[PDB]
């Protein structure tokens, strides 16, 4: 199986810097890009940004630059290389950032692009 | 030998709408030389001698209208009807004619519900 | 930016019927993606590449259309198939097409 | 006579698209060198430079560099061939040891930091009884402090024994010709305005590819293939922001790069037939490695690439260039190998631009690493030995690998970051022309003749 | 249809010429079809793939009438349901790259008829020798 | 002796049928005779053994009268000391598996006579062309 | 009370890698060109002598 398992929900203060991890397991984590996408009530889906975890090459949404920061932690052992941990530090928390955050991955088909997101994390509810 | 297994045992539906049926084979019947595949889909009425419906695993027989479609290659095969008639509701059969012994399917008895 | 607009929005249909959901792209020439989100659950890829079905989805979700007109056609509405539907083009989204039970 | 009779013809010129394994080849002067002073000199067949090609009239094939094969083959073969030049080399198993590191002898400034640590350690001698005390010089990026006393270790002491790059073998690029076997052909697109997607109207068959010097550079691909008359930007799909844009421009940008520090290679005897080449003295000044581009020609080429980028984004679009958003070391700062020495040079002076729709030289600083983790393997690092003297090299900036940011919420501008990412974007900028096809004889056609019995 | 000309006339040179003109240069593609510590395995399997493909094509020829003719005629007639077009609009209009697509669906229907006619002609020849 | 029947008629299908009936399916065994970190060496030597055996058999044919006929007749007569049995009791009675054992001892006496008759026919043909 | 391993005087003992598993997966032994494989479908066949099917 392919699992994207996040941390639990959190309540933060206005002005904090929240950090949400995402453990990916069941596949070569160095291959597939990890996207971060959010859901706001009465605003819909908004895309936050992707990371290529082979070198951590990040790219952000334009209206979220200066606030988001994505890192990763690979698996360095010849025995269990099939896992990894993505991170997202979203900083400058406002009460307009109360939303449910998602780490997602594309499908592994030959016509699946970057954005056709098959696999989906359970989401972290963040109330500021 | 080669086991021909039909996946449902019966199918009692209403008339007018489409259905679909499947026959799995224990051995891949796709002839690699001819690149064509070996199913005979038959139709037996109650108390009657059967007749062919689908030959070469895809092609309909003359005298059979356009509402049938033999489909699929490899090992698993599908007879898809497009419109059910009152003349059609009796037993279907799948047959491999790739080797001796010639074995048939179990026989899915389609009737009217 | 690609402005996506979903035309039916709130549509109430009885079970066993068929539903047609329209998505309208401000810029054409690209594919369209269809997601389903049920109430209090995780969204699921239904359709990618405007016609292709995902892994583990039944056949009655039929994507069609091109240019600026993109159709998601559901046939024989199951009780589970009354949810919110989203159309994605590359990083942009629609505002949701809720399918309610009459 | 209206009844035609069928005839099968052998030797019919017609091809299908196919996926096969091309084989390597080198030039005769590249075949002249021996003893594996470079990689695999006798493994590949010798051939001519600029191999023979003939032109095909009235033919049109659709190409696609993005779904192309044989960039996968070249990527796999260069990784495996990089690995196969390390099995005779020396593993640094006895060097994972406690390093007592002090600062280099230098006028220390408390605001800045010394980028060299003078580290002494116990080394095993050639006799298994006696050990010695020996010192060396390492960089900050290669050692980490383990937890008064100040003892360090290497960063790769908990992942791998680090194979020393053998100082006999060199890492200079020599051009590979990818030759097709019998039954297959290779088609090259001679079209000028061809973006690597769709129908090419002017192809030519060729037995081997033209020379591809294997350069390893994340941003700013060096010594590449120049475009014909104008800058050409190439992407799989422009509106997708997770696709890189490969920019190939006409006249190359001359870049100079140097380490001005005069080093002393010192040999340390590990065991029987085991030698570790460490840094000895820094003879002279402690200066920082850097690079220069020309200010005027870089502004010229940025004007050219903005002129070409406004064709896909409308005329009234403000194009601005900012530096990389983050990542590891060799995805944010542009890496290369200047003769057995791995530089990591800061590009913040280059991509600092904005462009409205109406004698100097940029110095840019570099870091140097001695141990590397090329292609991000699980357990294979590589020590690289120091080399003597001041090291300078001249190269041609041929293109760029850009990436557009995720522009939403009424983007009046569109900004472009540099980014290395995968190495295959470096390899797709050279095999964008070619494809490989399978030649299939035995056509079949009707004509008006029955076989006489 | 061959004349005096000094240019090389090489491999796949007439791929875009009409198929009545690429037929006058078929020995070139027939000629340039066969001859051309770990990598010897890759080179070696490429070479045996080349000779295996050449043997498969020569075997497909050999079980038909022509074994080394390189232009051969046979006794099955052109079914006009296959291509339904005139004789004048193939040898002077189209190429082999374009004629390959137009009968790729009707390929492997033709080859069985070729083997059938050759086996029937072999048994007719054997019976004609046998009655004498 | 071929009729209408829809069964596959595959490789070694008529091995137990009489040799007057397995002769009507000989292109099947002729077709299915060629195409089919260390193990590539084993696969590769198996493939070159296959093509070497095919070339040896085609060379034994080629130095005789038939090079691609797959049924050929020649000018050496059947010595009745070899099998001493009737013509009616081979093509309707026995199989190739059973006829192989009955002339395996007289094999390689026959092949030299085949090469001898083919060399004599080649030199007779050369002299007949030469006198014209 | 000091012990040792039993194989300390014969070999350095290679650890089975925990990445690779030892589960059985079915092998099909395929013949090359020119060779065939015959299977006996006979019921009462003791693996010796003539198989009729
Ligand atoms: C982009 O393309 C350019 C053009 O080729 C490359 O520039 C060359 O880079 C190579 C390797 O980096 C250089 O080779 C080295 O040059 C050093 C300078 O010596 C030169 O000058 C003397 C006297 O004229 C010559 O005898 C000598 O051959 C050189 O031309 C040498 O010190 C080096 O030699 C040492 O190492 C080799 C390794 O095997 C030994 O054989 C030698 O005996 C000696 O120990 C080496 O020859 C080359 O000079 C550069 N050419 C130019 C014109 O600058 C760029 O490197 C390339 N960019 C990238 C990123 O690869
Ligand atoms: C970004 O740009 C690239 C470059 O154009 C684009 O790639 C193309 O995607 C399409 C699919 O979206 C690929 O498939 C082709 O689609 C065309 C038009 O539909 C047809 O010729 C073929 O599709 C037919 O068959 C499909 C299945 O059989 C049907 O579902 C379909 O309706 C058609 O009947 C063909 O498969 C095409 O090959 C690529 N081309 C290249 C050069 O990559 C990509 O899709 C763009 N991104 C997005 C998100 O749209
Ligand atoms: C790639 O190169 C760029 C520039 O070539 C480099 O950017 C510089 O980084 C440093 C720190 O990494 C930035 O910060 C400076 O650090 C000193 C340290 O004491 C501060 O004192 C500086 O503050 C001065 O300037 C302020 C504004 O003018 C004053 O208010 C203050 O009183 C001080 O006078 C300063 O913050 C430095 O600013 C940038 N340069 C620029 C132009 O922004 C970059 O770090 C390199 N990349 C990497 C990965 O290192
Ligand atoms: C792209 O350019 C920007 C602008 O120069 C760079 O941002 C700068 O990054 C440096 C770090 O490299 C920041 O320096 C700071 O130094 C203090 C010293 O104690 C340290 O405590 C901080 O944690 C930080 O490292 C600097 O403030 C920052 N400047 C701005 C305006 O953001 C950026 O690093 C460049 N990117 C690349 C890949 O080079
Ligand atoms: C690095 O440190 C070593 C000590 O471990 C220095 O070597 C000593 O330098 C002093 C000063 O000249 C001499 O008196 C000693 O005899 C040296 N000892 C040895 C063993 O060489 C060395 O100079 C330092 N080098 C740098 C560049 O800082
Ligand atoms: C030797 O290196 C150490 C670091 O391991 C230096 O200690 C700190 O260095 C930084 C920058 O070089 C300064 O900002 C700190 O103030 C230093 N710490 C202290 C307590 O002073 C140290 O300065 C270096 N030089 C010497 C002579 O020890
Ligand atoms: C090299 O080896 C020597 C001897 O094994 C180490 O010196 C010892 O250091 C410890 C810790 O300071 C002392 O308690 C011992 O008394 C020392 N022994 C001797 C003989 O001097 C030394 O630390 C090692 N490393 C270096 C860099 O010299
Ligand atoms: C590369 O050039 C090709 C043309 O050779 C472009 O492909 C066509 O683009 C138009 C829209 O501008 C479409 O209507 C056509 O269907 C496309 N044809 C094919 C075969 O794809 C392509 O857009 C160009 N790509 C870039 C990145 O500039
Ligand atoms: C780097 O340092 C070495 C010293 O080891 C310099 O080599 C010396 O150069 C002078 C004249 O240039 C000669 O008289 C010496 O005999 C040389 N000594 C050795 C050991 O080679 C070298 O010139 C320096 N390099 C640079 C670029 O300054
Ligand atoms: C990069 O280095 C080259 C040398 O390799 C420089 O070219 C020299 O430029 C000077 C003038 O500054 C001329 O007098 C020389 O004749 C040039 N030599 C060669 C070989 O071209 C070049 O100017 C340097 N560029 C930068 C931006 O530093
Ligand atoms: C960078 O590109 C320039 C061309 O713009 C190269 O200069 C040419 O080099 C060839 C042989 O290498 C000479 O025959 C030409 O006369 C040169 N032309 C010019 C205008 O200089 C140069 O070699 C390339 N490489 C480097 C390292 O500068
Ligand atoms: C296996 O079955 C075979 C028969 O197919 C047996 O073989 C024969 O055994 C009889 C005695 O019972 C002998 O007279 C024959 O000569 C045997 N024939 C052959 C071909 O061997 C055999 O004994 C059986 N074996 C076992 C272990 O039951
Ligand atoms: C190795 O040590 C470094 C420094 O403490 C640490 O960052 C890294 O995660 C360690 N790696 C492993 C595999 O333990
Ligand atoms: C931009 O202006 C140029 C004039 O040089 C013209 O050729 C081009 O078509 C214009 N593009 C748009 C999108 O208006
Ligand atoms: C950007 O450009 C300005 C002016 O050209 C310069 O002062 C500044 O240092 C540059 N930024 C960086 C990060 O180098
Ligand atoms: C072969 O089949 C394809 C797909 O059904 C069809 O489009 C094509 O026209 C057929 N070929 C010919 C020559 O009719
Ligand atoms: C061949 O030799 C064997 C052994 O001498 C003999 O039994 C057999 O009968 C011979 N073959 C024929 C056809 O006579
Ligand atoms: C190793 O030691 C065991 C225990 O004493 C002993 O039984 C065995 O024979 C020894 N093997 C060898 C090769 O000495």
């Amino acid at each position: 199986q392919v699992q994207l398992v996040q941390s639990g929900a959190v309540i933060k203060t206005p002005g904090s810097s929240v950090k949400i991890s995402c453990r990916a397991s069941g596949y070569n984590f160095r291959d597939y890009s990890i996207h971060w996408v959010r859901l706001i009530p009465d605003k819909g889906f908004e895309w936050i940004g992707w990371i290529k975890p082979l070198w951590g090459a990040v790219s952000y949404a334009r209206q979220l630059q200066g606030r988001v920061s994505m890192t990763r932690q690979l698996s360095q052992d010849p025995d269990d290389p099939d896992w990894g941990v993505a991170y997202m530090e979203f900083s400058g928390l406002t009460p307009a950032d109360t939303a449910e955050y998602f780490c997602v991955r594309r499908g592994s088909c030959d016509y699946c692009g970057d954005f056709p997101w098959q696999y989906w994390g359970q989401g972290t509810v963040v109330v500021v | 030998d080669i086991v021909m297994t039909q996946s449902p045992d019966s199918l009692a539906v209403s008339l007018g709408e489409r259905v679909t049926l499947n026959c799995k084979s224990s051995q891949s019947l796709l002839a690699s030389s001819n690149n064509k595949n070996y199913l005979a889909w038959y139709y037996q009425k109650p108390g009657q001698a059967p007749k062919l419906l689908i030959y070469w695993a895809s092609t309909r027989e003359s005298g059979v209208p356009n509402r049938f479609s033999g489909s699929g290659s490899g090992s698993d095969f599908t007879l898809t009807i497009s419109g059910l008639q009152a003349e059609d509701v009796a037993v279907y059969y799948c047959q491999q004619y790739y080797t001796t012994p010639l074995t048939f399917g179990g026989g899915t008895k389609v009737e009217i519900k | 930016e690609i402005v996506l607009t979903q035309s039916p929005g709130i549509l109430s249909l009885s079970p066993g019927e068929t539903a047609t959901l329209f998505c309208k792209a401000s810029q054409g020439g690209n594919a369209m993606t269809w997601y389903q989100k049920r109430r209090g659950q995780v969204p699921r890829l239904l359709i990618y590449d405007t016609s292709r079905r995902a892994s583990g989805v039944p056949d009655r979700f039929v994507g069609s259309g091109s240019g600026t007109d993109f159709f998601l056609t559901i046939n024989k509405l199951d009780r589970e198939d009354f949810a919110v539907y989203y159309c994605q083009q590359f990083e942009f989204f629609g505002l949701g097409s809720e399918l309610e039970v009459h | 006579a209206e009844n035609l009779w069928v005839t099968v013809y052998y030797g019919v010129p017609v091809w299908k698209d196919a996926e096969t394994t091309l084989f390597c080849a080198s030039d005769a002067k590249a075949y002249e060198t021996e003893k594996h002073n470079v990689w695999a000199t006798h493994a590949c067949v010798p051939t001519d430079p600029n191999p023979q090609e003939i032109h095909l009239e009235n033919v049109t094939e659709e190409f696609n560099m993005w779904k192309n094969n044989m960039v996968e083959q070249m990527h796999t073969d260069i990784i495996s061939l990089w690995d196969q030049s390390l099995k005779p080399c020396v593993k640094l198993t006895p060097l994972c040891v406690t390093l007592q590191c002090t600062n280099v002898t230098n006028n220390i400034t408390d605001d800045m930091r010394g980028e060299l640590k003078n580290c002494s350690f116990n080394m095993t001698t050639e006799l298994r009884d006696k050990k010695q005390k020996v010192y060396s010089l390492f960089y900050r990026l290669d050692v980490v402090q383990i937890n008064s006393n100040k003892e360090y270790r290497l960063i790769n002491c908990n992942t791998s024994a680090c194979t020393q790059a053998c100082p006999k073998v060199s890492f200079e690029p020599i051009p590979i010709h990818y030759c097709a076997p019998a039954g297959f052909a290779i088609l090259k697109c001679k079209d000028k305005k061809f973006n690597g997607t769709g129908p090419c109207p002017s192809v030519s068959t060729v037995q081997c590819t033209h020379g591809i010097k294997p350069v390893v550079s994340t941003q700013l691909l060096l010594n590449g293939s120049l475009a014909e008359e104008e800058v050409m930007i190439r992407s799989e799909n422009i509106t997708n922001n997770a696709k890189n844009i490969l920019v190939q421009f006409n006249t190359p940008v001359q870049i100079n790069c140097t380490r001005p520090n005069n080093n002393t290679r010192k040999s340390i005897r590990i065991g029987p037939g085991q030698a570790f080449y460490a840094t000895g003295d820094i003879i002279g000044d402690i200066r920082q490695a850097h690079c220069n581009v020309s200010k005027a020609t870089w502004n010229e080429t940025l004007g050219k690439v903005v002129k070409q980028l406004r064709k896909h984004f409308g005329n009234n679009t403000i194009i601005r260039f900012a530096n990389s958003s983050g990542g590891d070391l060799e995805v944010t700062t542009h890496s290369f190998n200047c003769g057995g020495e791995f530089f990591y040079c800061n590009t913040s002076g280059l991509f600092n631009s904005t462009w409205i729709s109406n004698n100097d030289s940029i110095t840019l600083p570099c870091r140097i690493k001695q141990i590397i983790n090329m292609w991000q393997r699980i357990g294979q690092c590589m020590y690289a030995p120091p080399i003597q003297g001041v090291i300078r090299c001249v190269s041609n900036i041929t293109g760029l690998i850009l990436t557009r940011d995720g522009g939403s919420t009424n983007s009046t501008t569109e900004t472009f970051r540099p980014g290395g990412g995968d190495m295959r974007d470096n390899w797709r900028s050279e095999l964008y022309k070619y494809k490989v096809v399978k030649i299939e004889p035995l056509g079949v056609a009707p004509t008006r003749c029955k076989r006489r019995v | 249809a061959v004349g005096i000309g000094a240019v090389f006339l090489g491999f796949l040179g007439a791929a875009g010429s009409t198929m009545g003109a690429a037929s006058m240069t078929l020995t070139v593609q027939a000629r340039n079809l066969l001859s051309g510590t770990v990598w010897g395995i890759k080179q070696l399997q490429a070479r045996v793939l080349a000779v295996e493909r050449y043997l498969r094509d020569q075997q497909l020829l050999g079980i038909w009438g022509c074994s080394g003719k390189l232009i051969c005629c046979t006794n099955v007639p052109w079914n006009s349901s296959w291509s339904n077009r005139n004789l004048s609009e193939i040898w002077d209009n189209m190429t082999w790259l374009q004629w390959d697509k137009e009968i790729s669906n009707y390929t492997q229907i033709i080859y069985g008829l070729l083997e059938e006619s050759q086996n029937q002609q072999e048994k007719n020849e054997q019976d004609l020798l046998a009655l004498d």
